[PDB]
RNA sequence: GUUUAUUAAAAACACAGCACUGUGCAAACACGAAAGUGGACGUAUACGGUGUGACGCCUGCCCGGUGCCGGAAGGUUAAUU
RNA sequence: CUUGAGUCUCGUAGAGGGGGGUAGAAUUCCAGGUGUAGCGGUGAAAUGCGUAGAGAUCUGGAGGAAUACCGGUGGCGAAGGCGGCCCCCUGGACGAAGACUGACGCUCAGGUGCGAAAGCGUGGGGAGCAAACAGGAUUAGAUACCCUGGUAGUCCACGCCGUAAACGAUGUCGACUUGGAGGUUGUGCCCUUGAGGCGUGGCUUCCGGAGCUAACGCGUUAAGUCGACCGCCUGGGGAGUAC
């Protein structure tokens, strides 16, 4: 498989869904013969610019390792989900853990 | 062309040109849900809107709206339906049901296909506009919540919404500019019908035109009576509209219900 | 440096205009300059850092 | 570019932002573009910067 | 007769002319000036000391309220990015923040070929 | 390019011994794979020429090797062209 | 291919192609005092009207006149009070 | 047989290519608020836009093209060329311990393929720019330069056309031959205590010695000393024209 690192920022007034969103994704990854060696909840915070309006959003990281196939399934559930304002996921670059 | 598969092009042998045929829909012969079809253009007496004739027809076929809901359809096979170039697919539900539908693009071989509020957003089945994102590409909507009219002309025919419009009304037909429509309505969401299906030329009247409609051409033809212009030594001069229709644009459709659509430019 | 979360060690390689500071006044071994800029770009999407300044 | 100071005075601080953009990347645009004229004059003016 | 108290002032600094409008906080026109309208026209304007007399004319149309303080919005290059702010500092007005709102794209549209003599 | 679990795999199928990544029988065969596999890639995109240049490279480069075998051990040639379904 | 059945078969009508224009569906348009019907069990890759008449290379300047399209601030102006 | 050439391993840098996404700045346009007699343009001017309310300003929306800063005397590519961020498919180059094959190589008429821009066909798209075209100005005239507009086109797909001062005006491959300063990327090593210091490969700038050269200049990336193969030249005009 190939490592990853996805940081999704969900709408500020939908934070309560963030915790639930994590379980789904995480569960899938685990059920995809993958691994999760990084995780952190940044919560809400001011933005550089009012990206997609407002001036704050909920941040979360990841840095998985699951097979590209199953992660490509994420872009869909990510797009078709007004909760999440912006999506941004880079490639492997070898397992990343702690710090951040 | 620009896609797959390209459209054959008959070679100069006996004044021959572009044709029309698909990749295939394996079989050459339909199901059973169909009527008999009317015949000519005439209105219980007089012709009415001249032009209209030629034989070869039958085959009604159906389905629209899609009252049925969350029950998994499976595309049985694409199929060719007369007069309207928008294919048709077949489709069977998980309870031996069998409507028809307007064959979207990526279809054929089985596929998902689901209707009802909250359903996979691909090109499966209709869905209340409400339960739809931007729908840069919806489908044969309905001016009303229950019907299925709109752009059934699938063939390349699309419609764009506007991400999230409130007030419960949106849509952007092709040349129809802008126009609001009850949001409690549903759209197939697929929105296709293959464009090239309408990218060949009939050929040479007869075996291509006649097999549909009569000589829809009358021109001046002179004879100041048969049409609001004629005679002359051999030319036209003046106005040439039939029944002072005034072919100089004019436009129509005034007052009454509707006419609450928007934007609409004039180039 | 190869990231964007380390927003802490970036505000130095910019200015009141959030513009990527040249390598002239940095001499950041070049090879690093390349990486340093790449971060400031992608990092701006996560609104972690600003693009312009007037808005 | 963002100024702001306490104790009313028209000192300046303004020409400080006048070193990153300002009338430069402005007139840079002004008229037409460049295309080949730059990649060339940009690589010739570089020769100047030698001595 | 509204008494906006404080409102930013846009300084459309251009070459062939310069104009400053003392709009309100939200961005409503309260009083605008203009070099072309400041006696001298043709092209004699432009020059900084010519725009200063222009924007200063606002303290004659926007003075009907009582602007006790105001910011400054300088847009576009030309002889009127400094002059204006200066004349305003003497007119009696205050100041809250100076800034350049000149439209600096990122290689978007392709500027006009133009000029070639 | 090619995956190790595959490259280091095939080598142990044509090598007249062990870890003989040099052997023509090996290298040559190793080329057909990356070639056949790319044919599915070039089926898509098409316009991607800069990648075909390398494709053609390994193709001719492969042939340069086949001619060699014929000029070093007639048998080995016809004995390998089959295991790879070559010649077409 | 069509045409003056019974003096004209043609260079005329048609044609496929092209263009302009109109029509958001209870469509425009047509038959009809109306109901209703055709257009179409079609829905802008669709339907109508006008002109040109494969195909090739093309299709220049004029918006003063008339017509049409947009604006509609101001002038003139019906019934009505 | 192994040093040429190639394979394997493990790393490294990259605007190499094809596909799909996505972001922010700006322009234009549509709508509405504020506000009022100018705006725009030039050397001046005028056309043009403005009291039917522009310009300015602010709010919302639509759309297309290109990606400031980083950006460099930089990098990648056979050439043409290739700059936002992200993912997917993919090519080449280089270094190092090495392990492997064993001359499998160099060049290449004909042949096949790739080719800036402009242009062509079908269908899309169209913000800005802009051949044509139309006004205004300049002038002796001005079928121009300048100004106000503006269509094809520029953008996308797919197919065609094959040209450019397609330039290093310098064919590809290999071996030799004083030096100096620098750039970029790999690797070994050094109280690795450091920015760092010493080597050893790739690619690349500038100066320059011998030599070469008609001179300018080229000068280890040669236009120096040699070897292998290919393309080409034989006075100017007529003519890259006629057939
Ligand atoms: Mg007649
Ligand atoms: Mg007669
Ligand atoms: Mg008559
Ligand atoms: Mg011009
Ligand atoms: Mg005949
Ligand atoms: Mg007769
Ligand atoms: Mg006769
Ligand atoms: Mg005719
Ligand atoms: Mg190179
Ligand atoms: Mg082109
Ligand atoms: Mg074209
Ligand atoms: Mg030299």
């Amino acid at each position: 498989m190939r490592h990853y690192e996805i940081v999704f920022m969900v709408h500020p007034d939908q934070s309560e869904q963030v915790p639930g969103m994590i379980e789904r994704y995480t569960a899938a990854i685990t059920g995809a013969e993958g691994k999760i060696h990084r995780l952190e909840d940044w919560g809400r915070r001011q933005l550089a610019y009012p990206i997609n309006k407002l001036h704050k959003a909920h941040y979360v990281l990841m840095n998985v390792e699951a097979p590209q196939e199953v992660i490509d399934e994420l872009e869909t559930t990510f797009r078709f989900n007004d909760a999440v304002i912006r999506s941004m996921v880079m490639r492997t670059k070898h397992a990343v853990t702690e710090a951040s | 062309v620009k896609c797959k598969p390209t459209s054959p092009g008959r070679r100069h042998v006996v004044k021959v040109v572009n044709p029309e045929l698909h990749k295939g829909k394996p079989f050459a012969p339909l199901l059973e849900k169909n009527s008999k079809s009317g015949g000519r253009n005439n209105n219980g007496r007089i012709t009415t809107r001249h032009i209209g004739g030629g034989h070869k027809q039958a085959y009604r076929i159906v389905d629209f709206k899609r009252n049925k809901d969350g029950i998994p359809a499976v595309v049985e096979r694409l199929e060719y339906d007369p007069n309207r170039s928008a294919n048709i697919a077949l489709v069977l539900y998980k309870d031996g049901e069998r409507r028809y539908i307007l064959a979207p693009k990526g279809l054929k071989a089985g596929d998902q296909i689901q209707s009802g509020v909250d359903a996979a957003i691909k090109p499966g089945n209709t869905l209340p506009m409400r339960n739809i994102p931007v729908g840069s590409t919806v489908h044969n909507v309905e001016m009303k919540p229950g019907k299925g009219g709109q752009l059934a002309r699938s063939a390349g025919t699309y419609v764009q919404i506007v991400a999230r419009d409130g007030a419960y009304v949106t849509l952007r037909l092709r040349s129809g500019e802008m126009r609001k429509v009850e949001a409690d309505c549903r759209a197939t969401l697929g929105e296709v019908g293959n464009a090239e299906h309408m990218l060949r030329v009939l050929g040479k009247a007869g075996a291509a035109r006649w097999r549909g409609v009569r000589p829809t051409v009358r021109g001046t033809a002179m004879n100041p009576v048969d049409h609001p212009h004629g005679g002359g030594e051999g030319r036209n001069f003046g106005k040439h509209p039939v029944t002072p229709w005034g072919v100089q644009t004019k436009g129509k459709k005034t007052r009454s219900n509707k006419r609450t659509d928007k934007f609409i430019v004039r180039r | 440096e190869i990231d964007y979360k380390d927003i802490a060690t970036l505000k130095n390689y910019i200015t009141e205009s959030g513009k990527i500071v040249p390598s002239r006044i940095t001499g950041t071994r070049a090879k690093y300059q390349r990486q340093l800029a790449r971060a400031i770009k992608r990092a701006r999407y996560l609104s972690l850092l600003p693009y312009t300044d007037r808005h | 570019i963002k100024v702001r100071e306490n104790e009313p005075f028209d000192v300046a601080l303004r020409r400080f932002k006048r070193s990153c953009e300002k009338a430069g990347v402005l007139a840079e645009v002004r008229r037409r573009e460049f295309y080949e004229k730059p990649t060339t004059e940009r690589k010739r003016a570089k020769a100047s910067a030698v001595k | 007769r509204k008494q906006v108290s404080d409102g930013v002032a846009h300084i459309h600094a251009s070459f062939n002319n310069t104009i400053v409008t003392i709009t309100d906080r939200q961005g409503n026109a309260l009083g605008w000036a203009t070099a072309g309208g400041s006696g001298f026209r043709g092209s004699r304007k432009s020059t900084p000391f010519a725009a200063q007399v222009a924007a200063e004319r606002c303290a004659d149309a926007v003075k009907e309220y009582g602007i006790k303080n105001l910011e400054v919005m300088v847009k576009g290059p030309g002889p009127g990015r400094e002059s204006t702010i200066r004349a305003l500092n003497a007119a009696g007005f205050r100041i809250t923040n100076i800034t350049d709102v000149t439209p600096i794209p990122h290689n978007g549209c392709r500027p006009p070929k133009k000029r070639r003599v | 390019s090619l995956s190790t679990e595959a490259t280091a795999k095939i080598v142990s199928e044509f090598g007249r011994d062990a870890n003989d990544t040099g052997s023509t029988e090996v290298q040559v065969a190793l080329l057909t794979a990356q070639i056949n596999h790319l044919q599915g890639h070039f089926a898509e995109h098409k316009k991607d020429h800069h990648s075909r240049r390398g494709l053609l490279r390994m193709v001719s480069q492969r042939r340069k090797l086949l001619d060699y075998l014929k000029r070093k051990d007639v048998a080995r040639y016809t004995r390998l062209i089959e295991r790879l379904g070559l010649r077409r």
